[PDB]
């Protein structure tokens, strides 16, 4: 999206301390506890009863592996987040047929993990940086969506 | 929330629809699906095209579901609540598509029902529709 | 916004046979009918407390005909709806202070108001082309928001 | 709704809060106002900068309200009837604002309580805030 020089700069320097495949398992997981609505499209995933059933399972935590990792991947393109995305767009509407508010409801939840993965160094204008960011993630994934 | 003047509105618009509910709730859905694509995912097991028996069949259930609460309007919760469970944990619908059908409904009842959808009944229904995606919803968490 | 050869034809063909003053007048009464929190931004209208006042009311259509006129301005400039109501989203913004959010909710008694005065004519693709109008505006609108 | 396990999490998450609560109400006001512009128009007559005694003041009535909600949760409408009226008769904030405050509230409960913000209390914050901000928005019409 429209980040000015200093907030792109943020942006990059708290993701350079950021383990991708722990919080994406972390992500995955809280998005399957807080909305279980989610867990629709993964039946084939096993025991997902409890909160921990879910948060220990290897499968989600897989999953949650390659999404933040195509996410970490697109931040690199901030400029161009529609092309870099307009594949994964494309197959997740007629193949996968995932709707699009659930990139809303991840970014939101990925959002309050590194608050409480960073403390004190998650400040406000960190937090709107990375809403815009989201949102702009959530978007591009959208954008193909006929 | 709905006051008294609401359910004599709310009944009386629904009282004169009557037979034509099938037709109507049928048309409500391709309005969505064509104004609204992202609530074509959850039928990707359907033929969505003009015409579609499996979309006029469909309407007729979800008419057929407002018939009956418009009936028991005092006591929802009870008389949908095997539809609750169904949405909660079965299909597993967003919350946020509950808008865009309401939305595609009073639409529908507009286009067929100029003379009763007055501003007093229109502010009824959006209600009632309301009120209704507050108790299909209910059991999702 | 972008629209398709037929959507366009549709859009406008129909937009020829609205009495402007008309629809506006209605379409401004129900958004405070319907939706009563938006009452707010109009204390000095005068009676507003039944729908029989809100719709009888002099200021309340007089408003809505010149907020609907600015309407169909933009009708003709699709093709670049953010720079056609530049002016008018900062006034809103700074002077007006009205949430965006009340874009989104008039353009969609909007089009209430357009499938009750046109009836059949009002067929689901005619529709469609509306929601996509409207919700440019919308944004259109909210675009200079800060 | 709720369940007795998201009351004892909800009782937990806050008591913890403590003395602190007036001072996280004033954090997820500033978030509210940064990562989301379109608010600042519900308080064109406040001085919304960093340490403002007008916005440290309201985070305090804010959770305050919410502490009452907590002590109530049992009967939630009855407590926050005062607040209902005020909101939709006066204040008139649209429904939508009322998640956007919700999100910045547990944003910052989050970046606070690193021990206790666990995926269970997490779920369960989420609740008691939308079924809080369904009391305060249920008089609206
Ligand atoms: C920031 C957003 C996300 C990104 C970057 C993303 C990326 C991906 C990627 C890389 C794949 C693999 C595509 C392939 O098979 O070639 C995929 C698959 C999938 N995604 Fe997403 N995704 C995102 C969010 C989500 C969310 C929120 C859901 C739904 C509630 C979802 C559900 C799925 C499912 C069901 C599959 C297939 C599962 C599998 O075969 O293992 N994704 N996504
Ligand atoms: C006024 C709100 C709604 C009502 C009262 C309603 C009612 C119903 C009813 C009666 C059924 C049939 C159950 C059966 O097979 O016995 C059903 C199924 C279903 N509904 Fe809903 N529904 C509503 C909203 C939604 C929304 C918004 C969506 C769309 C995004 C949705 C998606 C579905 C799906 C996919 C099924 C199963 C279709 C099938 O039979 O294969 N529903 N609903
Ligand atoms: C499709 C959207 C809208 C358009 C195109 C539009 C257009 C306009 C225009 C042309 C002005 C007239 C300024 C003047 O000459 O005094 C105006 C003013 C104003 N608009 Fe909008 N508007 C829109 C939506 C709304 C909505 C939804 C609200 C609020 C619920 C709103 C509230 C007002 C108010 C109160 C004024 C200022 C009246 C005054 O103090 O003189 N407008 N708008
Ligand atoms: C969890 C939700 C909320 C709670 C618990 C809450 C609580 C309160 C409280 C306790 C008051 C103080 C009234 C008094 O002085 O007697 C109030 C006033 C106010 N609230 Fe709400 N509120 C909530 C959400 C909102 C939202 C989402 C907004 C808008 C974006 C908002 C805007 C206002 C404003 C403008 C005031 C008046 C400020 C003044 O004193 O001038 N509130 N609210």
């Amino acid at each position: 999206v429209h980040l000015t020089p200093e907030e792109k700069s943020a942006v990059t320097a708290l993701w350079g301390k950021v383990n991708v495949d722990e919080v994406g398992g972390e992500a995955l997981g809280r998005l399957l506890v807080v909305y279980p609505w989610t867990q629709r499209f993964f039946e084939s995933f096993g025991d997902l009863s409890t909160p921990d059933a879910v948060m220990g399972n290897p499968k989600v935590k897989a999953h949650g592996k390659k999404v933040l990792g195509a996410f970490s991947d697109g931040l690199a393109h901030l400029d161009n987040l529609k092309g870099t995305f307009a594949t994964l767009s494309e197959l997740h509407c007629d193949k996968l047929h995932v709707d699009p508010e659930n990139f809303r409801l991840l970014g939101n939840v990925l959002v309050c993990v590194l608050a409480h993965h960073f403390g004190k160094e998650f400040t406000p204008p960190v937090q709107a940086a990375y809403q815009k960011v989201v949102a702009g993630v959530a978007n591009a994934l959208a954008h193909k969506y006929h | 929330v709905l006051s008294p003047a609401d359910k004599t509105n709310v009944k009386a618009a629904w009282g004169k629809v009557g037979a034509h509910a099938g037709e109507y709730g049928a048309e409500a859905l391709e309005r969505m699906f064509l104004s609204f694509p992202t609530t074509k995912t959850y039928f990707p097991h359907f033929d969505l095209s003009h015409g579609s028996a499996q979309v006029k069949g469909h309407g007729k259930k979800v008419a057929d579901a407002l018939t009956n609460a418009v009936a028991h309007v005092d006591d929802m919760p009870n008389a949908l609540s095997a539809l609750s469970d169904l949405h909660a944990h079965k299909l597993r619908v967003d919350p946020v598509n509950f808008k865009l059908l309401s939305h595609c409904l009073l639409v529908t009842l507009a286009a067929h029902l100029p003379a009763e959808f007055t501003p007093a009944v229109h502010a009824s229904l959006d209600k009632f529709l309301a009120s209704v995606s507050t108790v299909l919803t209910s059991k999702y968490r």
